[PDB]
């Protein structure tokens, strides 16, 4: 009936003074839209319907409109940001917080939606739409004893949006907002649903990428056990923004490592960093490099969960970025740790790994592994072993490695590289 | 020892 349309179909009868025939015509328009192959969003604009769209919003007399032309404006909203900023400048932002209020679940769902294409455009839009005061009416939506009883869709949509009010960053969100959502954030990271989770999770790790004040905001809510929790799950989707969520809340202080290692992430780290996908290898060898960046005692539960055969094993076979990601926990293993860690990490098979990715075209993992070079040796010196450690050096190649090195054009490397067969061969 | 650092938008179909 309403298939096919053209769009001077469309608006003529959008343009005609029949509420009934601006209906279908608006149901045409939405068929339209909803097609996945090249939806004709900018012929749609140009014809001049966002602001008719836009305004039959408003009309509650008539339902089944205002649920078209909602559905019509995400679909242009979820497009290009010039698209989405047509959507804006017809004065949506106002009409979709509105209908938040809709008794009818299906257009405050849809309400929901087209403001969440909206606010993921970017920091600018998102930041308008919180001026414009959505987040009271969509956390009211979710004011109910138990989650449950919502419907799956409608509670999904609710809690993308959400995590898209707190996306982006230069700059990150505004922090009364993020005060606000918070607690519904922790309650949906609660829910038993894997999108609820994967989108809470994503949420989360939009919110503890950044400065250590916001990852304070994030961790006094308590919410990292569960993030733990959750990175043992078995849905990728979940496992994913969790583990880059820990690795954000480790990029901050001490205190919030340890809150991190106390919550028993590191028990989960021995399939991170084997886990079958390149991402999740990468992202957890990252996380485990800025942990051995931190305390002594640190890097000793890291010791105690026996993670260092991990490292090694990181290091002698995975995709070069996840090499590079062990090269710098390697490095850093070495520059905080004490004598006895160093000498575990020797006793581990570290060194044959180590010089054999001293042929990486890549100049800045040559400086870090030859920092760790240097400092394991500083920590034998202090043990009159250093004879030893150049022999075993030599028997892998690795001596071979840094005199050539020495030819380098980088002036560090070589500065270093020749300082090590100065002192040590 | 230093610290390192490292849909928006759907359709209705």
């Amino acid at each position: 009936g309403t298939v096919n349309w053209s769009v001077e179909d469309i608006v003529k009868g959008i343009n005609s003074n029949n509420l009934e025939s601006q209906l279908q015509a608006t149901q045409a328009a939405r068929k339209l839209l909803s097609r996945e192959k090249q939806p004709p969003i900018d012929n749609i604009i140009r014809a001049g319907l966002i602001p008719k769209f836009v305004s039959f919003l408003g009309k509650t007399d008539c339902s089944p409109i205002q649920f078209e032309s909602a559905w019509a404006l995400t679909n242009i909203a979820s497009g290009t940001s010039e698209q989405t900023k047509a959507v804006v400048d017809g004065g949506a932002i106002p009409a979709f917080i509105s209908l938040l209020a809709s008794p009818h679940a299906h257009i405050s769902e849809q309400a929901v939606w087209a403001l969440g294409n909206i606010a993921g455009d970017g920091s600018a839009f998102r930041d308008l739409v919180i001026k414009h005061g959505a987040i009271d009416p969509l956390l009211a939506l979710l004011a109910v004893p138990d989650l449950s009883t919502l419907a799956c869709g409608y509670l999904r949509n609710l809690t993308w949006t959400l995590s898209n009010l707190c996306r982006n960053k230069n700059p990150a969100p505004p922090l009364d907002a993020v005060e606000q959502i918070l607690p519904t954030l922790v309650r949906l990271l609660h829910h038993n649903d894997p999108e609820v989770l994967a989108d809470s999770c994503w949420a989360i790790s939009y919110l503890t990428d950044g400065p250590n004040e916001r990852i304070e905001m994030v961790v006094k809510k308590g919410v990292v056990p569960q993030l733990v929790k959750l990175l043992g799950a078995t849905e990728l989707p979940i496992v994913t923004p969790a583990l880059r969520a820990i690795g954000n809340i480790v990029t901050g202080t001490d205190e919030q490592t340890q809150k991190v290692i106390d919550a028993g992430a590191l028990a989960v780290f021995p399939s991170l960093l084997t886990n079958p996908k390149t991402n999740i290898q990468k992202e957890a060898t990252w996380t485990m490099s800025n942990i051995t960046a931190g305390r002594q005692d640190q890097i000793q539960q890291v010791v105690n969960h026996g993670l260092v055969p991990f490292l090694v094993g990181v290091l002698s076979k995975a995709d070069f970025k996840t090499q590079k990601e062990a090269a710098w926990a390697i490095t850093n293993y070495t520059s905080g740790g004490t004598v006895e860690q160093i000498v575990y990490l020797v006793h581990c098979g570290i060194i044959e790994p180590l010089m054999n990715l001293l042929s990486a075209k890549d100049t800045k993992i040559i400086q870090v592994i030859l920092d760790a070079i240097s400092n394991i040796f500083q920590a034998a010196e202090k043990l009159g072993e250093t004879e030893k450690l150049s022999i075993m050096i030599e028997e892998c190649g690795g001596l071979d490695k840094i005199e050539a090195l020495q030819r380098h054009e980088n002036e560090s490397v070589y500065k270093a590289s020749l300082n090590l067969i100065e002192k040590y061969f | 020892p230093k610290k390192r650092p490292r849909p928006p938008k759907r359709p209705r179909n």
